[PDB]
């Protein structure tokens, strides 16, 4: 199933997936495509950032669903 | 020194960005009238995020003196030797936003987050080749504009809601059409009484291979009218919006330092909190300056805005007093206080 990613710059690109796949899965899919490395990203979705080890299903993201990618500033 | 009325929070070292979050969500006096009805009565104190930040909101309306979130920081888990010291501002807002949700369902202020800060938006897709089209709407409680090339945050917006072309690698797939070409756009369908804006000042560089800050400058506005990225207005709540915080990153990607401006009561008097420090500042200093584009200051700039509702100002911002603190949680916090 195709899913919509929208990259750091705003645009959206394509992702297949299977409803199975893990986030980190996903994650590395982005990677392939974005060159951003997976222990960076985080993808927020209806206002959840999603968790490594739970899958796609796990978060009713179904085709067509959009996740939006974002890094950090890391601060103290 | 000017009397600003409020108090800061301890600095441990590393919990600036938590303290910068935490000043942004004390003065969301919705949110902290509704934080204080959570039912903690039963609650495990050392584990317990609702109830430290009960805590927390508890002594930054009471305290004179600077105020410590020991127990949140362990609760929440996320400081340690194992997870890193420095951490996101807007992910720890994401992460508290949703621990504090899930805690309010089922009781008298279930239903007080999504309220506040959750809005719905549309996508369309069109097939350019085949006749093939769809939607979809889907729930957010933050936004993320872009900022690289965007002078400001009309133009983000205006970008936000443009249509863009689905082709190459990112073609479209249309069910039996397989992938297709296609045009995509999304609009607002509402937006919420709090409106947090996340700004992506960040990008991957493959000339160096690694994610960097990006530190340009991208103006925002003390009143922001949002009615025309609306896929339809209400002639009686038009989307107008108004400053009330600025929370500021100064560093990179792997670490830095955060603060929060604000101007509490959405009044235009603003303060900067940083850490045990709360200090009267300028509009300028709040806004223009964090603005980016200063090539510390270099790497100093705004990362996420709060909005607020013009029409819902009178309401989120309504005052809190003793008389919303139920008088259990009142006596659960002082037998602590009272045993050391």
């Amino acid at each position: 199933m195709q899913i919509f990613v929208k990259t750091l710059t705003g645009k959206t690109i394509t992702l297949e997936v299977e409803p199975s796949d893990t986030i980190e899965n996903v994650k590395a899919k982005i990677q392939d495509k974005e060159g951003i490395p997976p222990d960076q990203q985080r993808l927020i979705f209806a206002g959840k950032q999603l968790e490594d080890g739970r899958t796609l299903s796990d978060y009713n993201i179904q085709k067509e669903s959009t996740l939006h990618l974002v890094l950090r500033l890391r601060g103290g | 020194k000017k009397h600003t009325g409020y108090v800061g929070l301890k600095n441990q070292g590393a919990t600036c960005y938590m303290n910068s979050l935490l000043q942004t969500l004390f003065f969301t006096n919705q949110l902290r009238k509704a934080v204080y009805m959570m039912p903690t009565e039963g609650d495990d104190s050392s584990k317990s995020v609702p109830l430290a930040l009960q805590r927390v909101f508890y002594e930054l309306q009471h305290s004179d003196k600077p105020v410590g979130t020991k127990k949140l920081t362990k609760s929440f888990g996320w400081e340690t030797l194992d997870s890193f010291m420095q951490h996101d501002v807007q992910e720890a807002c994401r992460v508290l936003l949703d621990n504090v949700e899930n805690k309010m369902k089922g009781t008298c202020v279930e239903g007080t987050i999504p309220k506040l800060f959750r809005g719905k938006m549309v996508s369309y897709i069109q097939c350019k080749e085949v006749d093939y089209r769809s939607d979809r709407r889907e729930d957010y409680y933050d936004i993320q504009l872009s900022i690289k090339g965007k002078k400001n945050i009309f133009e983000s917006f205006v970008d936000y809601v443009a249509v863009e072309q689905l082709d190459g690698d990112n073609k479209y797939d249309a069910g039996e059409h397989g992938l297709q070409e296609a045009e995509k756009g999304v609009k607002f369908l509402t937006l919420p009484p709090v409106l947090h804006l996340q700004l992506m000042r960040f990008m991957y560089d493959p000339q160096t291979d690694q994610n960097i800050k990006i530190n340009d400058r991208f103006e925002f506005p003390e009143q922001l009218p949002l009615d025309e990225f609306l896929q339809k207005t209400d002639p009686k709540d038009p989307a107008n919006y108004i400053l009330h915080a600025v929370l500021v990153h100064s560093g990179d990607n792997h670490g830095g330092h955060y603060v929060v401006y604000l101007n509490p009561k959405g009044d235009g008097k603003w303060c900067k909190f940083d850490d045990d420090v709360v200090s009267r500042c300028t509009k300028e200093e709040a806004i223009e300056h964090n603005y980016g584009g200063h090539d510390v200051r270099h790497c100093t700039n705004a990362y996420m805005l709060v909005y607020i509702r013009e029409s819902k100002l009178s309401e989120v911002l309504q005052a809190v007093t003793d008389h919303d603190i139920p008088q259990q949680l009142v006596e659960r916090l002082q037998e602590e206080k009272r045993i050391e």
